[PDB]
RNA sequence: CUAAGAGUAC
């Protein structure tokens, strides 16, 4: 897993958020929430799971990092604070 | 097979948005969908435990944390529930609930989008009229399914990815597939027109019509001696602010003499009349500026606006058709005989000449082949020039015109076949052929190559047919009915090794294939 | 099967015109227009529900009831 | 199956009023009210009272889906003068012209000898 | 008596046949609304036909003006006339059939065909006829 | 609210087209030799004959006061004092199109809600004419 | 023969319309039909993209084959975005 | 002063009038309400004691439920669902009977004639099915072979013609205006000419035509309507019209009555 | 009404459809296609009732 | 359905105070689109529509007979004879507001046939039910409360959407999840697993 | 039942992807219908006479 | 259970 991690330093991945992994990071999140995850945004009243996941994405409060897989076997650690939701 | 689905027949609805799907309040009794006990659902889920399964809404189970499954029936003897949190109430699926819903010749994936649930209170499936055309949906009997997701995280992948709004425009060809269709389109090419116009009764009832109309009267494009608005003024409410399109017909100038070609500037139609293509799923139009500026959801929200405003005055103003929008005046019938009569003679003429052995054979083929192919070329230009010189006649208050004129439905020819000339009949490509010795029917002498004797049909549906006629318009028909058995049997084997030859290329992270 | 009580469009009461009916067809030897417009049917729809009636009861009427007191 | 009884057409359902108001925060002085088991008749002799009369700036209704039986009525007065009042004006005006109407018929017939 | 013939297929390729004796046996301002008809500038014959109509099947029988619609629309009626509802036996009541529909008021047709008296149509009508008009209403 | 332009046109052609209540004329100015006038006027709601005599003007606003719609239109009170009382026909629209004809003659391009009209002159007195929404009053 | 229309960059900049005569043939036999003198050997061009690439190579007929079912796809009118068939 | 009536025709079962100074909303309105909001007695529930007959049970009810009843006093009636009786009693229903045998050697016509009122109408003009024809017998209800016997008893209620078009009283409606096309409000379809082609209403007598030179006249509206009111026989003509105005009147203070209850509160 | 012309078994009632087939004791001569080695085929279905 | 091809299903149910009316009083029992008629060219639809109502004004019978020499020009003006627009329109008036329609409608009476599909014999819903024997996956048809066919290429649509868990979901949680324990040296279910 | 009772069938597979033996034939004129088949895979292989 | 047939929407 050291050869296979690529460093940080040296990604070449892009640095936006795909729609792919924009579904499945406010569905994971979603499902947590309603299986009584802590929350780390405060709320408005909201009381629907995805919403709440969707105010967290917003302001980039979900604590959980993408692991992008190459072809090779290879992955790039990408969190979620730093990826650009552009979409 | 699959659970949590269900299937019935599928009515149009123009009060529902585009991204809605009205289910039959029995089917959402019997579909349900599990959800998972919270600090923040807690009473809201009691109260459909309290409801029961035999009310919508209402719950039918209870899973236990334990595993163990209280049947809502049957559970009244026990007496009230409390839930704890960690269970789940397998409750009745409500308003707002995203669910996959298919048509089953499914052919590429804008067949299977997702759509919001509202309950219904009766037996069939309910969709707008625009979503029909992904589906290649009608209401003459056709059935849909419905599959409901049971987590979160297929519920929300399935609105994030597969809703209705996020495939209106489709990556098979660039351009949008969902447009205005039908009694909306042509109602909207009748009211953009520069006669029509509104008093302020309507007007005030079409800007509520409008669900975000910002509640301010437009000033009239007439203020003496009567206020009036125009069509376009009102249509105009409809379309979001800060769009600008601009498409310039075949002889269109700045002023627009004829009134086409299309100008609008600040979402306000400034020319042109609307119609097939700005409103439908054309690449360039309205819809696909408006969902690459706005977003999808501002897209979807036109549909509906537009849909309803003009339903609503279509409603009160009417559209029609019968027999009368079928005759042509006399003059014209009388001109449709007589270039009939002259491609006829020609035929003659042309027939004389390869008796006479006089005819020469185009380098390529057969004296046969050549003969057929003029007879072909003559009667094909004699029923478009026919056709062509009843379609000049029919006036601008023919309804059938103004369907034409609109793109809703029909065709030049269409008006050529009821008016003016059905044309000539073929099979296989070929003239219909002597099935007898040396003849078509045993009606017609031996060797008879005159347009008559090997099909051609110089009466209207209007006029009706001989019987000769209608047994080679009946072949006709029936090779169009077998090349499209044929053709749809065809198209589903290539599209299934098409399928599964392709289903493993994936776009990777390093953009290869 | 057997009259139907009212016109399906507007609601007129046709059901007590059908042995009037008959009767002007066979006594008076009237065609069915003056028939019909005699009966007071001035509508389309009332004229086509009276014109178009076939009575099928009688043929089930030929047939022995299954119940007989 | 789903067919609804037809009596929930014009009778009121349990815990629902005839009427509901709500402001509308588009424009001032302008509210929405809610017909419940009502239709067409009542919501286009009212719109067209409402539109008779001088200090109305706007009246509309629509009735949002065939199935169900309400519509919506929207109003906007000038200022100073509460669309309530004006709703009230209407239906006043409405109830008069009826009763001269049925007078006026019942004098008419009482007239005829062919009857 | 020698007045009618019975021929098949075969016998039927050394005929010469004449579509209606009115227009065809005897030696030949005109309606422009009647269709157009030719009158094959020959006399040769050797029959005619009883009825061009009876080219037609007993579905078919039932379409009225068959010859001003487009044929594939004549195939699907055709198709579609099989599962009309109305009276299929009047002693239905005394038969235990797996499945019976029957219409409470059949009627006959208002425009009917003249070969539609020898299939019993008049006597067991299997539709009703209803007051149509066409136009966008109300877009449902 | 004052007026932008103003003059007397001469019509010499009117033109139905496909419409029954919207005619297309063209005007001559009288004083002017170099303005010409092409508007869309509602002729069901207004005659208009040829070689008529109209008054043409195009204003900002319809207040007799200065300048001091965004306002929502409200139908007219009694009493209401405006410049359309002086007119017969007025139409409310926005401007789309300026164009440099010549050296001297510029275009103005009007639409009164789909209603259009090509005002062209020399800029000596277009220039008052502005990308705006403007009111056209019309008297006979 | 057939007398086609093709469009040839003037010597002035535009680009005009320049007839041509183009030589249909049924049959194919394209390693023979190249090397005849008097044609233009680098434009000739097959429908069966079998003898294109055996005679030209694996990418001609990869091209070739792009070309066909872009024949098909457009022969109705339809219009499929590049990257799909490619 | 307000709605003026001028009626051409009176009869027993049409009435043909002219409605002036009037909007084209009261008028579309009192047509609707005329059509189904009268309350009228209609035959609601059937039990079936016996039926030998060759028509099935649900078939009779279906055409005894169309069976026009005397409705004249059917305001002094009570819906089921407001009166305090287990299903039906005095307060709220009429009760008939029908009982027929086949004793003869020919087809017997069971008529509607042949109900009986079994329930006391106390003093009230309800109940009695209407007969028109001058033989005397009602609807054919039936038809009996020699040896069939239909015995049954009907429950009748009050009901309108929103619940169930059998409530509905008054059949046909005939509403006109501007016959003359003055307000032009139609675009006349035509292929030569609209005038000839477009044969002239009975109306048209009653208005005076246009000038054919004058200008389109933009500040009139509509009033001046022409209708015809006919009665399926349940109440008398005239009465259909005066209900329908009543009852309108009564769903606008209802509508005031509402308002004013949720002010005060 | 009822035409008869079909058969009771097991109280269903059967109908024979109409079965279509080729002629007997006709010569038939059909050309055959390229690959096969015989290019014209004369045939009978002789049969005897 | 008509007869001449023109099927259809009840979009939705007007009473008459709602459906169109003429000066008359006729309201139409039903109402078809127009855009039906063009595509199809179902001319005879029109022509047999004015020939019944000539027949029902006159009390005569239609004939509708294919080779006749019946034109529609002399149906025309039979129709105009009894006092109708020759061509079988008719000014109705709207049943909302009493309005006239700007539009005349075409009216007039047409035979139509029921057809043997109904919604109720063919509306069904599943959440849970019987199973089958064999593979333990949902019984098939709406008479043994079956489920409905995910086949192949709804999957493959569901792979081009790009949802993998719904497409799981569908195929496992749905239809037939079953645990089973394997070895870890061999890779066969040969595993005795005593849960108690 | 009159058009079941007056039906013919043609035994060719049904699954056959020739077309000439569903063509409507000239010879046909007179003796089975122009336009009464089924439209699904007996086209024309189903007749009525 | 198997086999067969009639279909409905493409
Ligand atoms: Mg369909
Ligand atoms: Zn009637
Ligand atoms: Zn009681
Ligand atoms: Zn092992």
């Amino acid at each position: 897993l050291k050869e296979k991690a690529i460093p940080k330093d040296q990604r070449a991945t892009t640095p936006y958020m795909t729609k792919y992994e924009r579904a499945r990071i406010l569905g994971t999140r979603a499902l947590q929430i309603s299986m009584n995850a802590p929350v780390f945004v405060d709320l408005e009243g909201e009381t629907d799971p995805l919403r709440i996941a969707m105010k967290e994405l917003a302001e980039k409060k979900i604590p959980l990092v993408i692991r992008r897989y190459l072809p090779d076997g290879s992955f790039e650690d990408w969190s979620v604070e730093e990826l650009i939701v552009d979409l | 097979r699959v659970d949590f689905s269900a299937r019935t027949v599928i009515s149009g609805d123009p009060n529902l948005e585009l991204d809605q799907v009205g289910v039959p309040k029995s089917i959402a009794k019997t579909l349900t969908y599990p959800e998972v006990v919270t600090p923040y659902n807690i009473d809201r889920l009691t109260q459909l435990v309290r409801n029961g399964p035999n009310e919508h809404p209402g719950a039918k189970y209870v899973i236990r944390d334990s595993g163990d499954r209280i049947d809502l029936r049957y559970s009244k003897r026990a007496g009230d529930i409390q839930l704890q949190y960690g269970w789940k109430v397998e409750r009745h699926i409500m308003d707002n609930d995203p669910v996959l819903f298919n048509r089953q010749p499914s052919l590429h994936k804008m067949s299977m989008m997702a759509h919001r649930v509202k309950v219904i209170p009766y037996s069939t499936f309910r969709l707008n009229l625009s979503v029909t055309s992904p589906y290649n949906a009608d209401f003459d009997g056709d059935e849909m399914n419905l599959h409901v997701p049971q987590s979160e995280e297929t519920r929300a992948e399935l609105s994030q990815l597969c809703a209705v709004p996020l495939q209106i425009v489709s990556p098979q060809s660039n351009k949008p597939c969902m447009g205005i269709v039908q009694d909306t389109l042509c109602g909207i090419r009748k009211l953009t027109l520069r006669d029509t116009f509104i008093e302020l009764d309507q007007v005030l009832n079409m800007l509520y019509w409008v669900p975000d109309w910002d509640g301010v009267i437009p000033t009239p494009a007439i203020i003496k001696p009567k206020p009036l608005w125009s069509g376009k003024q009102i249509l105009s409410v409809a379309i979001p602010n800060g769009i600008h399109l601009q498409r310039f017909d075949e002889g269109t100038t700045l002023l627009s003499p004829k009134d086409n070609g299309m100008l609008i500037i600040d979402g306000q139609i400034i020319f042109g009349v609307v119609e097939k293509k700005t409103v439908g799923s054309s690449n360039g139009g309205l819809i696909h500026v408006v969902t690459r500026e706005k977003g999808p959801q501002v897209c979807a929200k036109l549909f509906g606006n537009i849909q309803k405003v003009v339903n609503f005055w279509l409603l009160h103003n009417g559209f029609s058709t019968g027999i009368g929008d079928t005759i042509a005046d006399g003059p014209t019938m009388r001109e449709i005989t007589e270039t009939i009569a002259e491609a006829k003679k020609k035929v003659l003429d042309v027939t004389k000449e390869a008796q006479a052995n006089l005819l020469t054979a185009k380098h390529g083929m057969t004296l046969r082949e050549s003969f057929e192919d003029n007879v072909v070329r003559f009667l094909n230009e004699a029923r478009d020039k026919a056709g062509r010189l009843a379609e000049v006649n029919l006036k601008d208050l023919n309804n059938v015109k103004q369907m034409v004129m609109a793109g809703s439905k029909g065709s030049f020819i269409n008006i050529a076949q009821m008016s003016a000339c059905v044309g000539q009949q073929s099979v296989e490509g070929k003239r219909i052929a002597f099935g007898f010795v040396d003849r078509t029917l045993p009606h017609f002498s031996k060797d008879d190559y005159s347009p008559e004797s090997k099909g051609f049909v110089e009466n209207s549906y209007l006029r009706g047919l001989t019987p000769q006629e209608f047994f080679f318009h009946a072949m006709g028909g029936r090779e169009g009915l077998i090349d499209t058995a044929v053709k749809t049997a065809e198209t589903g084997y290539i599209q299934r090794r098409l399928v599964k030859a392709l289903e493993d290329i994936m776009v990777h992270y390093d953009n290869t294939t | 099967m057997i009259v139907p009580v009212r016109c399906f469009s507007c609601g007129k009461v046709v059901g007590d015109k059908w042995e009037s009916y008959l009767n002007l067809l066979q006594e008076d030897e009237l065609d069915e227009g003056t028939a019909l417009s005699r009966l007071g049917l001035k509508r389309y729809c009332c004229r086509r529900m009276i014109l178009t009636h076939v009575d099928l009861i009688e043929k089930f009427l030929r047939y022995n009831p299954l119940e007989k007191r | 199956m789903n067919a609804p009884d037809r009596f929930e057409l014009f009778l009121l359902g349990e815990g629902e009023s005839k009427l509901k108001i709500d402001p509308d925060t588009k424009a001032p002085n302008a509210v929405v009210i809610t017909f419940e088991k009502e239709d067409h008749t009542l919501g286009n002799l009212i719109r067209a009272e409402l539109l008779n009369d001088r200090k109305v700036l706007f009246a509309a209704y629509k009735v949002e889906h065939p199935f169900f039986a309400r519509f919506k009525l929207r109003i906007q007065t000038t200022e100073g003068y509460d669309p309530k009042d004006a709703l009230k004006n209407a239906c006043n005006s409405i109830i008069n012209k009826l009763g001269a109407l049925k007078t006026n018929f019942e004098t008419e017939w009482n007239l005829q000898t062919l009857a | 008596e020698g007045l009618v013939e019975y021929i098949d297929a075969e016998e039927e390729e050394s005929i010469l046949i004449a579509m209606q004796p009115e227009d065809l046996e005897p030696a030949e301002d005109v309606d422009p609304a009647k269709r157009i008809r030719v009158s094959h500038h020959a006399t040769t014959f050797t029959h005619c036909e009883i009825h061009p109509s009876m080219i037609l099947g007993v579905a078919a029988s039932i379409i009225p003006f068959p010859d001003h619609n487009q044929s594939p629309r004549n195939t699907y009626q055709s198709a579609m006339g099989k599962q009309a509802m109305g009276v299929f036996l009047t002693n239905y009541n005394v038969r235990m059939d797996t499945m019976a529909n029957i219409l409470y008021y059949p009627q006959k047709p208002l425009g009917t065909t003249r070969a539609m008296e020898y299939l019993k149509f008049r006597e067991l009508p299997a539709g009703q006829n209803a007051i149509v008009a066409i136009a966008c209403y109300s877009g449902y | 609210s004052n007026t932008l332009f103003d003059d007397i046109f001469q019509v010499s052609e009117v033109d139905p087209g496909r419409y029954n209540k919207v005619c297309r004329i063209e005007a001559a100015s009288t004083t002017q030799d170099q303005c010409k006038l092409t508007l869309d006027i509602n002729v069901e709601l207004f005659p208009v004959a040829a070689q008529d005599s109209l008054t043409v003007t195009i204003a900002s606003s319809l207040n007799l006061e200065d300048t001091p719609a965004t306002r929502s239109w409200r139908p007219p009170q009694a009493g209401d004092r405006s410049l359309a009382d002086d007119y017969d026909y007025v139409m409310y629209g926005t401007a789309y199109k300026f164009e440099e004809v010549s050296k001297d003659l510029i275009a103005v391009y009007y639409s009164f809600g789909g209603l259009l009209m090509r005002l062209e002159g020399n800029y000596r007195n277009l220039n008052n004419l502005k990308q705006e929404n403007a009111y056209l009053l019309i008297r006979r | 023969m057939m007398k086609y229309d093709r469009k040839v960059p003037s010597p002035t900049g535009e680009y005009v319309k320049e007839p041509e005569w183009v030589l249909e043939t049924d049959g194919v036999n394209l390693s023979e039909v190249m090397t005849v003198p008097g044609i233009d050997p680098t434009r000739i061009y097959t429908n069966s993209f079998i003898d294109i690439m055996e005679v030209l190579g694996i990418e001609a007929g990869r091209a070739a084959l792009y070309k066909e079912v872009y024949n098909v796809i457009a022969s109705d009118g339809s219009y499929v975005n590049y990257r799909h068939m490619a | 002063e307000g709605p003026q009536v001028k009626i051409r025709e009176a009869s027993k079962d049409n009435v043909d009038f002219i409605l002036s100074n009037v909007d084209l909303a009261m008028a579309n309105s009192l047509r609707r309400v005329m059509i189904a909001e009268i309350p009228t007695l209609a035959i609601d529930s059937v039990e079936v004691e016996t039926n030998t007959t060759v028509l099935a049970d649900e078939f009779i009810a279906h055409r005894l439920g169309l069976i026009p009843l005397q409705s004249m006093d059917i305001e002094q009636l009570e819906y089921s669902r407001d009166c305090f009786c287990e299903d039906h009693c005095d307060k709220c229903s009429v009760v008939l009977t029908l009982q027929a045998f086949g004793e003869s050697e020919s087809t017997t016509n069971v008529y509607s004639k042949d109900l009986v009122i079994v329930s006391n109408l106390m003093g009230r003009n309800i109940g009695h099915p209407i007969i028109q024809d001058k033989e005397g017998n009602g609807v054919l209800i039936c038809k009996l072979r020699k040896g069939q016997e239909l015995k049954l008893t009907c429950v009748a209620k009050k009901g309108i013609a929103k619940e169930h078009a059998k409530w509905g009283p008054a059949a046909a409606i005939e509403f006109e205006y501007d016959p003359w096309n003055k307000l032009k409000h139609t675009d006349y379809w035509y292929e030569q000419d609209s005038a000839k082609e477009w044969p002239q209403s009975k109306n048209c007598e009653y208005e005076d035509p246009p000038n054919e030179g004058d200008p389109f006249d933009y500040k009139a509206q509509a009033d001046t309507f022409y209708m015809n009111v006919e009665s399926v026989g349940s109440i008398p003509v005239d009465q259909v019209v005066v209900r329908g105005i009543d009852t309108l009147q009564k769903k606008v203070a209802s509508i005031l009555l509402a308002l004013t209850q949720m002010d005060q509160d | 009404f009822d035409m008869g012309g079909y058969f009771i078994i097991n109280g269903s009632e059967k109908v024979l459809i109409a079965q279509e087939r080729s002629a007997g004791n006709i010569v038939q001569v059909f050309k055959k296609a390229a690959p096969s080695p015989i290019s014209h085929v004369a045939e009978i279905r002789s049969a005897l009732e | 359905a008509s007869r001449h091809g023109q099927k259809g299903t009840i979009g939705i149910t007007y009473r008459r105070e709602d459906m169109p009316f003429t000066a008359e009083g006729i309201v139409p029992d039903l109402i078809i689109n127009p855009h039906a008629i063009p595509s199809r060219m179902t001319v005879a639809h029109l022509i047999e529509c004015l020939l019944s109502k000539v027949a029902a004004l006159s009390g005569n019978e239609g004939d509708a007979s294919p080779f006749t020499d019946i034109t529609v020009e002399g149906i025309s003006k039979l129709l105009r004879e009894h006092g109708y627009q020759s061509r079988g329109f008719e000014v109705m008036y709207n049943g909302h507001t009493g309005k006239k329609l700007m539009a005349q409608i075409f009216f007039g009476p047409t035979y139509y046939q029921r057809l043997r599909h109904m919604v109720d014999d063919k509306i069904h819903a599943r959440a849970r039910g019987p199973m089958q024997v064999l593979t333990r996956q949902p019984v098939e048809g709406r008479s043994r409360d079956g489920g409905l066919r995910f086949g192949e290429m709804e999957r493959d649509c569901m792979i081009a959407h790009g949802a993998a868990s719904f497409l799981k979901e569908r195929l496992m949680e749905a239809s037939d999840a079953f645990r089973v324990h394997i070895c870890g040296i061999c890779g066969l279910m040969t595993v005795i697993a005593k849960l108690n | 039942t009159l058009s079941h009772l007056r039906r013919t069938n043609t035994p060719i597979g049904r699954d056959g992807k020739l077309a000439k033996p569903r063509q409507l034939h000239n010879t046909h004129w007179g003796l089975v219908c122009p336009a009464e088949t089924p439209e699904g895979q007996a086209c024309g292989l189903v007749k009525n006479l």
